[PDB]
């Protein structure tokens, strides 16, 4: 170290040992932290926070884990920022990621302790990438123009994403609700427009998908309770103290009789805005914003159910559902479309009261009731529906397949093998190491079944050399199987975002040979 | 046995008596602490609905599924 | 059989931590089940006292 100090008190420079040391150990330590939590047999944990309140949750999602630990390592954070953002993109694939990230660092600390450039590594992982990107390319499967095979094609999707979630508990029941919910969407991608109502009490196998739609709000005092064959009217307007007439204006008289005559002329425009609206034709009125209680008994007069305070949610999912528009001034009933359902009445589920729509026109939105006998249990099963909704909205999307069970990686490790071994120089054995990470993602996963994982990656390896392009784990015996037959079907999509996203970050974090940190903003004690 | 003891009575003896007369017919011998011993329950008019043990125990093992499934802890922010 | 050596041992712990919580919990709530068990009396820190017999209250 120089004698001179070019720095200030409390900063901090790490060179290239050191830097590489502290960068390795923070991505190995960030991978086998959540390495435990893949595979049809993979546990989960719980998390409690010391800051906020003592709040407690219990999850398998490697998103959700990473978002909520405090690392500090620099190198750690890359990772959670990759894994975020793969939640954000495709919203499954996060702990294989960040897996392979891991690996692929833990074989590059090895290669420079063999003393070979960084850039040499680079290039060869580079290689290593688009040949297996490639071989990837050329496995798809693209279904869709036969209806039957593209349903069975969906329920296999759904299945295996839900094997390694609690939800696994009663996979073939859930499994019917992730299905059908997506296909009332008619191909919108608004996953929005689905509704996930949890609330305590009951079992996990009582939930349901409605064949209507519930709100949780209440109607007004003196109304119908319930209608056959409803004519809705959907609006956003004011109805509390309407008359913000936005100007400036005030009122400046000389006699308190001019005051009551005012006071008439302000309830009288209410009465004409309220008959105006009575005279679309309707016997339904929801509205997102409060309705105050003169225009309540207007209505309630004349036999007309009011809703009041259904946010824009429940406006635009309501519009959805029954057809109608998102009225307001009401000076024209031609122009305007009304929302039509066969009956509108009133549901008691647990210890609360839902309004309830059936025989609706469209059904283009949904929602979907989850029991369950403990907070954390909801709250699990909420975060798994989301990724089983989430990659089979990807997948009707766009609509070619892969399998799963270890296939993807063992061809991708095939292709890069047969690439390596056709190169000459260092970049090789480069490459070599990039089939040994991909073949550790199996490895893994029969590590959490307690297998013999050795003996049965040997095989796979053996039976994907000879030509035998649709072999896997069958972990229910734990054997090798045809993923075909056993029906184990991912996306192409999501195998490409885990591929790319992990190489692009590995490489990135290699690159760096210096570490330099500035002086931290002191929390003022006191 | 919980129930033997609170009332002061010997829980070895009660719970195998009331097995030994669940195991020979008559499926409604019960605790009678009026009594002190074992006998008939509804001949004491005590009686309960059946949703409370049905969700009791399906809520009980639900639980235990759900604890089962654990291997770690993690402190966070 | 043979091999499958399980190198961790930190879940068996977890797991055996939480098996004493809960039965810890259950022994402390035991006494008050039946007609001949007792109640609890509840001093907040705050300073409020309540006096049940009821599970969930307790
Ligand atoms: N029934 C199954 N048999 C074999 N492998 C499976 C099965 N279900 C899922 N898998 C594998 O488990 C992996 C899914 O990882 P998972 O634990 O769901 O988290 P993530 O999908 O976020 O990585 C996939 O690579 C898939 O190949
Ligand atoms: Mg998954």
């Amino acid at each position: 170290l120089a004698p001179v100090n070019i720095f200030k008190a409390g900063a901090d420079e790490e060179r290239a040992e050191t830097a590489r040391l502290t960068s390795f150990i923070g991505a190995i330590a960030i991978g086998d932290l959540v390495k435990s939590t893949l595979g049809p047999k993979g546990m989960d944990k719980i998390l409690l926070s010391s800051g906020r309140d003592a709040s407690l949750m219990v999850t398998n999602d490697g998103a959700t884990i990473l978002k909520n630990i405090g690392v500090d390592n620099p190198a750690a954070k890359v990772l959670v920022d990759m894994s975020r953002v793969q939640d954000d993109e495709v919203g499954d694939g996060t702990t294989s990621v960040t897996v392979l990230a891991a690996e692929l660092l833990r074989e590059a600390e090895s290669l420079i302790a063999k003393k070979i450039h960084p850039q040499t590594i680079i290039a060869g992982w580079r290689e290593a990438t688009k040949a297996a990107r490639e071989a990837l390319l050329s496995s798809a499967v693209d279904h869709g123009s036969d209806e039957v095979k593209f349903r069975q094609d969906l329920m296999n999707i759904a299945g295996t994403t839900l094997s390694s979630k609690l939800l696994t508990h009663h996979k073939d029941h859930f499994t019917k609700l992730a299905v059908e919910a997506v296909l009332r969407l008619k191909g919108s991608g608004n996953l929005e427009a689905i509704h996930i109502i949890k609330k305590l009490g009951g079992s996990l196998a009582d939930s349901y998908l409605d064949e209507g739609f519930l709100l949780d709000k209440k109607i007004g005092v003196n109304q119908p309770k319930r209608i056959e064959n409803a004519k809705i009217l959907i609006a956003n307007t004011g109805m509390d103290t309407d008359k913000i007439k936005i100007f400036g204006s005030r009122v400046r008289v000389d006699s308190t009789a001019k005051v009551a005559e005012i006071e008439h002329a302000e309830k009288e425009k209410m009465k004409e805005k309220v008959e105006r609206i009575l005279k679309h034709g309707i016997n339904c009125f929801i509205n997102r914003q409060l309705i105050y209680n003169y225009p309540e008994q207007l209505f309630g007069a004349a036999g007309v159910m009011a809703i009041e305070h259904a946010d824009f949610a429940g406006v635009e999912r309501l519009a959805l559902v029954t057809g109608g528009e998102i009225a307001s001034t009401f000076d024209h009933p031609e122009l305007v479309k009304l929302g039509s359902c066969k009956l509108i009445e009133e549901v008691m589920i647990g210890e609360d009261k839902l309004i309830h729509f059936s025989g609706v026109a469209l059904g283009e939105a949904c929602t979907i009731v989850l029991r369950g006998a403990t907070q954390q249990i909801l709250d699990e099963a909420e975060r798994s529906l989301h990724d089983a909704l989430c990659v089979l909205a990807q997948t009707v999307k766009d609509s070619r397949t892969v399998y799963g069970g270890g296939c993807s990686e063992m061809l991708m490790a095939h292709a890069v093998t047969q690439l390596a071994n056709r190169t000459p120089g260092k970049e090789a054995v480069a490459m070599e190491s990039y089939a040994k990470a991909l073949r550790m993602l199996p490895t893994i996963i029969a590590d959490n079944a307690g297998y013999d994982s050795a003996d049965l990656v040997a095989q796979l390896r053996a039976a994907h050399s000879e030509g035998n392009t649709t072999a896997g784990l069958d972990m229910r015996e734990g054997t090798i199987g045809d993923m075909a037959i056993l029906g184990i079907t991912e996306s192409f999509q999501v195998k490409r975002q885990v591929l790319l996203s992990a190489a692009e970050a590995a490489e990135v974090i290699l690159r760096v040979d210096n570490i330099i940190k500035a002086a931290p903003r002191k929390r003022v004690p006191d | 046995s919980t129930l033997a003891e609170n009332a002061g009575l010997n829980p070895i003896s009660t719970v195998t008596e009331l097995r030994n007369r669940h195991a020979q017919g008559e499926k409604t011998a019960g605790i009678n602490v009026r009594k002190g011993g074992i006998s008939n329950i509804l001949e004491e008019l005590v009686v309960q609905p059946l949703l409370v043990s049905v969700s009791a125990l399906t809520l009980a093992t639900e639980t235990v599924r759900s604890i089962l499934k654990i291997d770690d802890v993690v402190n966070t922010r | 059989g043979k091999g499958a050596y399980q190198d961790r041992d930190k879940p068996a712990q977890i797991r055996f931590s939480n098996i004493s919580a809960a039965k810890a919990v259950a022994d402390a709530i035991r006494t008050s089940l039946g007609p001949k068990g007792m109640d609890k009396m509840i001093q907040d820190g705050k300073g409020d006292v309540t006096i049940t017999n009821d599970g969930a209250t307790i």
